[PDB]
Parts: structure tokens; C-alpha cells; sequence
């Protein structure tokens, strides 16, 4: 039992997404105090069109910097985020607390696969 | 303890120019923002760390004009000396079981060091020396409008370290915000005052200080900045004599007719001021 | 070194012509320009390395006149230096830890590095903070008006590779400014100036440097630049006597009312300068 | 080898009389103007060509008197000899890493190289050896007056663009103009002199060069481009005695008042010289 790629359930493909997104901004901001994950793991899993949405920005910010230095990752995490926002087809308001559950399996499912390397 | 007599409470505005204002320890060293508008902020913290600053300078050590927390004191033997100037051998946390001992501490703290008597202080650690809330409080500047930072990247020819690639051009960066404007409120209580003996003359001080600020702090990462404009309400009683939302709402600031582009001067906003109501007296400063 | 004894501010106005100021370290070389405005930019780091660069020329190394931050060499050494005549050896964080110690360097420093008694240091280490810092300092350089630069090519007879170049003659490339107009803006601290010694001398030397700086400094792709203007005030008083931003304001830049379309010689612009506040005198260039 | 040892300043002034000064790539012998005003513009690289050519001329192939550029040659070929010279295998895109035999290139070149004791070999888009910045440097030649050309439909088929035309035969834009006169600007620095041992004969053969330059330059669109006048400021220190901007003033010219309608020769202007300071000394007959 571990990440599957193919689960394609909206919630598990949010903890994903949420996931990389942690991942990305890792490498792009080296020594802060508090990840976002510590920030925003909550409200994401609460309301996710409402963050989500917000969160992007700044990722688009980011990888607009990232480009400049010869370093790459970030091209993959850019795939990695496209692949995933094609196969959501939207971004739900809030979510049931049983489908809650499922969106935190997805996460430490991916995050791990991210840990490896 | 002599003290104010009414309740004040005041807005303030200043301006940057081609600088950071305010970093941010989480972002790199980004100017702080508001992400989900991109508002400008800058913290009370700084202001006060500002204004501790130019006292030092002016008064000169002079006592009853003191600053508890210089740059790189040892905060834990400030309160030992306050402790041992109060002849007490230091102890932790709370209040002695004789509360009495630290409030001496805190008399005489207090009657010494300006920034406690106004600020207040938590003035408490493994060597305790009592508690104050002070009589003085500053909230939050934000920016009136959207706010698109900048950076800039930099190149020493010159590097400090020896380098396989070689001498190398090394770059690092700079953050900037072209240009940006900013509100400030705060508040005076007079009970507290009257707890702590902050009298006028310090209050005179205090605005002589805030109007004065920036003169002093010119540095590399700061651009230009400096103050505008300083608006006073005093009530006339111990107590207020109006609502303070209702107050602040008096000034009001919109965009010069003139300027449509960017904001990039003073001179692209126009700022008003309402009549006082009954209770309070307006007058301004800057 | 007997400290100044006056608070400083200046203004200085050049122009460029046929060249790139100051190349950008990303976009290619393109000069430095705001994106929303389009107006162009010099930083000051700039200045401070001719300025640099000027005085070591001239003062030809003599004793006091030494420069910490040498031109393609391994500034560790230039650290080391200032400290083994202190008999200290290299740190980072702070000058040799030991206060005593760490200002030892600091005064075998400033007594003869005459960059470091004028613009203060730091040998850089990410807490950033500490060491000293400047008793003089200066902002952005911004132009008068939007610029249009642009890329230029010619036909070089030469090929840099393997080629098939040579129907028409080989290529080159190039950006430059047709002409344009800059303004600065600085400051003096006397407090500063106390702590590292900065006599008039090197006030003296100062002006002298500015005055003369850009003659030195002839290449193929800086084209052309001239100093124009410079005006000094002068406080009467240890500290301040008048705001900064008020005094800035007695300067003002306009087009010559003759002159029509864009400019291309400083004749098509008009100048001006006020009169002062008593508290403060007024003197043009050096 | 002596260096230099004053500073001097030049002005070239040569005709564009019923003729082309510089073909602009796109358009073949189409004037490089100023697309917002149209008034002349000549690169600078524009003289160094002509320079070489007259080099190679005159001295053609005299050891001291090498030349670095060469018509269709490959431009890092003269790097490679002066590292081979040097006995150095050739590294032509960096400083050759043995310093005193980036020196012996250097002082190889700065011998056989005439061209390179006088210009840098060195970097604005590939490198060489780099570090040689060059003792003597001027900037992009400019027309006297607003000259956007009168066109001259040239009745020929060579040209960039071919065409079914070869009842009007084929055409490819070639400019002259009715008349105009071309301005260049230039510096002697002896301090970079001192580095590369730039010499009094170096200086004549400059002058002579200079001369002779549009002696190898003709076409019918070229016309005539005679070198009217070259006048020399010297000097009478290491270090100049006046800013540039000041010399170049005193060179004035304009159109003859006496002369009416479009100009089409020469004496429809005037060259005129100022007398300078003492701290410099003119001479004008080349």
C-alpha cells in the first residue's frame, strides 16, 4: 500500500497537489521558520477554492524567479502541478469530514514518494 | 505618580521611496505583504525600536530618560541590576510571594528608564522584576493601495573568499518598492498613565520624537522615507467622548485628480480633514 | 582625526550620452529601467566603486589612503591584513569577536582605509548586521524622463567562429541611450563621523573626487557622461535644523521652453534653485 | 617603449559632401540616423577599420606595426598569434592562465600589434585574453544637422535583395546627402599608456592614419568624405587640467550664415576654435 498514481479521486489529488506545492516552495526559500504546510494545511483541507487559488500566485511568482539560475528541479514540480490541475476539473468550496480524511491520505502518500531521492 | 489629565488618540502618515521598508525573516528578505490583496505592512515593533533609537540620541543618558532594552543588552542582568538597585537577589518568573519586592523593581525602573514608563514591559524572566501594560499602544501601518515590490540583482568584483572558477563576478540581490504610502493609529489611556507616572513633558517628547524620526536611520536597504502629515484628537475628560472608529473615519485620503499613472509622488494624493465633534479638539501638528 | 562637526546634505545632477550607464545583470545588458514607467536607473554601488576606483588613482597609495575593497582580489586577505597589524587574525561574523580586539582592527581600519572611515563595512555573513556603518550615504539615481533604448548591430568584417557570415559583413551587437538626464540624492551623519573619525580633510577630498570623477573612467561601451551640477547644504548645528524633503524640493529640473520633441543636450533643459531656510546655507558645487 | 606623457583630447570632423557616411546593414548604404529625429549617426567602430587599413598600408606588415583585424579573417586567429608568439597554446576566450605569459601576449601584441598598443583585445561580446583595456578610445561619430538623406535609387541589381526588374531597371536604396559634415570624439589616456607602452611614434602614426583614412573610402553613395579637419588637445600634465565637455565646447561649428538653401559643400560651414586654458594647449592643421 502506497501512492497510487492513479486513484484520480478529487480529494486525494488535492493532498497531492498540496503536497509538491510544500515540496516546490522548499527549494525555492531555504531557512524559514515555518513551512506553509504549518500555515496552511488546515484552511486548505477546509476551503480548498479558497486558498488554493491563492497559493498559485506565488508559486507562479517563484518559478517566474527560478528560471534565471541555471538550477532545475523546477520544471518537473511545473509538470508534476500541470498534470495534476488538468485532471481536477474544479475546485469545490469546502469538503465533507469523513472526504477530509481522504485528502490527508493523498498528501502523505505523495510526500513520501517526494522524501525518496 | 503625576499623569496625563484626557485621552489622546492620533493618526499618522509617511512615505518611501526606492527602499525596503520593513523585511520579512520568512521570504527571503521580501518586503512584507498582505497575499491575498498585495497590500503593504509594517510592524508596531519597528516603530518603537525607531523611536527608542532617537531618544538615546537626544537625551543623552540623562537619568529618568534611560532605554531598558539597548541594542544587545543582557535582559536577564537589567532586571538583576533593577533587582539589586532594589536590593534584591534575583529569582524567576512571577512576582516574589512578596509581590512588593519586584513592584520596587518596577518603582524604580520605572522612575529610570523612559521606554518601560511608556511602553510598558513584560520586564519579566528568570529574573523577574514585575509586570506593565503601559500607557502607550501603535497598531499596524498598511499601505493605501497596492504595492508591486521589486528586486534587483547586484555583482561584486571584488569577492571576499577564494573561488575555483577565477578574480569571479559573484552577484547577490537587493528588494525594492518604488514607491508606497502608509497609515498608522494608536491610542493613550490615562488610567494606566496615572499607574505609571508618564507626565507631560514626556508626551511632548514623544511627539517631538515621532515628527523627528527618520532623520537618523539613513542606511544602504532604506531608501528615502520620512513623515507628512500628524493629526491629534484630545478628549476632554479622563474617559473618551466619542467613538474612535467614528474618529478615524474624519481623514480621509483619495487620489489626486491630477495623477492617474502609478503613484510615484506625495503630490498624487489629496488629503482631507472633517470638523471635530463636540467633545474633542483637533489640531495638526504636520 | 578630528570628527566633522555639521549635518550634510548634497545633490548632484550628470548626464549620459550614446551608452549604456549601467548594464542589467538579467536582461542581458539592457540598461536598468522601472517597468512601469519606463524611466532608467543607476545604483549607487556604482558610484561607490569610481568614486573608489578615483581615489586610489590619485592618491596614488599613500599612507591613510588605503582602499579595503581592492579591485579582482580576495578580500579575506584585505581583512586579514587589517587585523595582523593588530596582531589578529581573520573572523567572520564580527571584527576579531573580543571588543576590544574587534575594534582595534576597526580603528587600524578606519585611521588609514579611507573607504571604510567614509562608507563603512561588513565582511558579509547572512546575519548581516553588526561591524560598521557609514558615515555617508546616497540613493537611487533616477532620470528626468522615460528613455528609449535600444539594441545595434554592425557590420564587423571579422567572425568570432566558424561561419557562413562571409554576404554582407560580419555582425556585432550593442544597446545604448540616445541621451538622458540623471539626479542623486545623499547624506552626511555627524554622529557617525565621531565614531570612525572622519575628518574634513576627507570632506575636502570628497567633493574633490566628485567633481573630477568621470574623467577617469573613459571605455568603448559607457559612451559619454558629464557631471553638470552639484549644491551643498550646509546645517549650523550638530544635529538637523530642517527636513530633508523640503530642502530637495528647492531644486527643480524643466525643459527648456524652446526646445520641442525629444531631448539630446543638456541645453534643452532649464534648472533652478531657491533660497534656503536660515537654519541652513547654501553653496554651489565643491 | 616610453609612454605618453600628457592627456589628450581630439575632435575629427570629416564630410558626408553629396555622399554616404556609414551603411546602415538592413538598407545597404542607408545612413544610420536617429529613427526619432533622422539626424546622422556613424558607429564608432565605424574609424577603426579605415585605421587598420592605413596601418597595413603604410607600414604594411612591419613587425612593430601589425594589425589585429583583418577583412573576411576569423577574429580570434589573432589571438592565437599572439598566444603562439608567446610560445602560450592558445585558450582565445580567456586570460591566458600563466599571468606573465598573458603579459608576454600582451607586451607581444602591444609590440607587433599596433593596433593593440592602441585598443583593447579584449571584451564588449567575446573576450581574448581580456584585461588589455584600451589606452585610447572615442566615441559614435555624429552628423552636424537633422540629415535624414535625400535617396538615391541606385540604377544597379547587386544589391541585397534581388528582383525581377533585371522597363525600369532593378534598384537598391543608396543615400547621400546633399552635404553634411560628421563629428567623432575621442580620448588619450597616459596612465593605461604607462600599461601598454604607447609611444610618440604611435601618436604620429595615429595622426597620419587619421589622415588618410578616407583615401581607402569611396563609392557613389560614399561621395566624398575628405577629412577636413582633426584638431588635438594636449595637456601639460599626467592627470588633465579641464573637463572634456569644456574642450569640445570650444570647437564650434555651424552652418555659414552667409551661405543660403539646403547646403551642398563644405563652405556652407564654419569650424571655428575657442582658445583654451593654459592647462591645455590646441594645435589644428591635421
Amino acid at each position: 500500500v502506497s501512492l497510487d498514481p492513479a486513484r484520480t479521486d478529487r480529494p486525494y489529488l488535492l493532498g497531492r497537489l498540496f503536497a509538491v506545492l510544500e515540496k516546490a516552495q522548499e527549494d525555492a526559500v531555504p531557512g524559514a521558520n515555518a513551512t506553509i504546510k504549518d500555515r496552511y494545511l488546515a484552511s486548505a483541507s477546509a476551503n480548498p477554492g479558497q486558498v488554493f487559488h491563492m497559493l498559485l500566485k506565488n508559486a507562479s511568482n517563484h518559478t517566474a524567479k527560478l528560471r534565471k539560475d541555471p538550477e532545475r528541479k523546477a520544471i518537473h514540480y511545473e509538470i508534476m502541478m500541470q498534470e495534476i490541475i488538468d485532471n481536477i476539473s474544479d475546485f469545490p468550496v469546502t469538503m465533507s469530514s469523513d472526504e477530509q480524511g481522504l485528502f490527508m491520505i493523498g498528501y502523505y502518500h505523495q510526500r513520501k514518494a517526494l522524501f525518496t531521492k | 505618580m503625576t499623569a496625563i489629565a484626557n485621552r489622546y488618540e492620533f493618526v499618522l502618515l509617511f512615505d518611501v521611496e526606492n527602499g525596503n521598508p520593513n523585511g520579512d525573516p520568512d521570504a527571503g528578505n521580501m518586503p512584507r505583504i498582505d497575499p491575498e490583496t498585495g497590500h503593504g505592512l509594517v510592524t508596531d515593533v519597528c516603530l518603537k525600536r525607531k523611536i527608542r533609537n532617537h531618544v538615546a540620541l537626544t537625551k543623552e543618558g540623562a537619568e529618568r530618560f534611560n532605554i531598558y532594552i539597548q541594542e544587545k543588552a543582557i535582559l536577564n542582568e537589567t532586571h538583576e541590576r533593577a533587582y539589586t538597585a532594589c536590593d534584591l537577589k534575583p529569582e524567576p518568573k512571577k512576582l516574589p510571594k512578596k509581590v512588593e519586592d519586584a513592584k520596587r523593581v518596577t518603582d524604580w525602573m520605572c522612575t529610570n528608564f523612559y521606554d518601560i514608563r511608556t511602553f510598558g514591559a513584560v520586564m519579566t524572566t528568570e529574573v523577574n522584576c514585575g509586570q506593565v501594560r503601559g500607557p502607550v499602544q501603535m497598531a499596524f501601518a498598511r499601505s493605501v493601495e497596492p504595492v508591486v515590490p521589486q528586486e534587483v540583482s547586484i555583482t561584486r568584483m571584488a569577492v571576499t573568499t577564494k573561488a575555483e572558477a577565477e578574480d569571479n563576478r559573484t552577484m547577490g540581490r537587493k528588494h525594492i518598492v518604488p514607491y508606497g504610502l502608509y497609515v498608522a493609529h494608536g491610542f493613550i489611556s490615562a488610567p494606566l498613565a496615572e499607574k505609571t507616572g508618564f507626565s507631560d513633558e514626556d508626551l511632548t517628547l514623544f511627539w517631538d520624537a515621532l515628527v523627528n524620526m527618520f532623520e537618523h536611520d539613513r542606511s544602504a536597504a532604506r531608501g528615502l522615507m520620512s513623515s507628512r502629515k500628524l493629526i491629534v484628537f484630545k478628549h476632554q475628560n479622563r474617559l473618551g467622548n466619542a467613538p474612535a472608529h467614528k474618529l478615524f473615519d474624519l481623514v480621509k485620503v483619495s487620489r489626486a485628480e491630477g495623477s492617474s499613472g502609478p503613484a510615484r509622488s506625495f503630490a498624487d494624493y489629496a488629503v482631507t480633514v472633517g470638523q471635530a465633534p463636540e467633545g474633542v479638539e483637533v489640531k495638526e501638528m504636520l
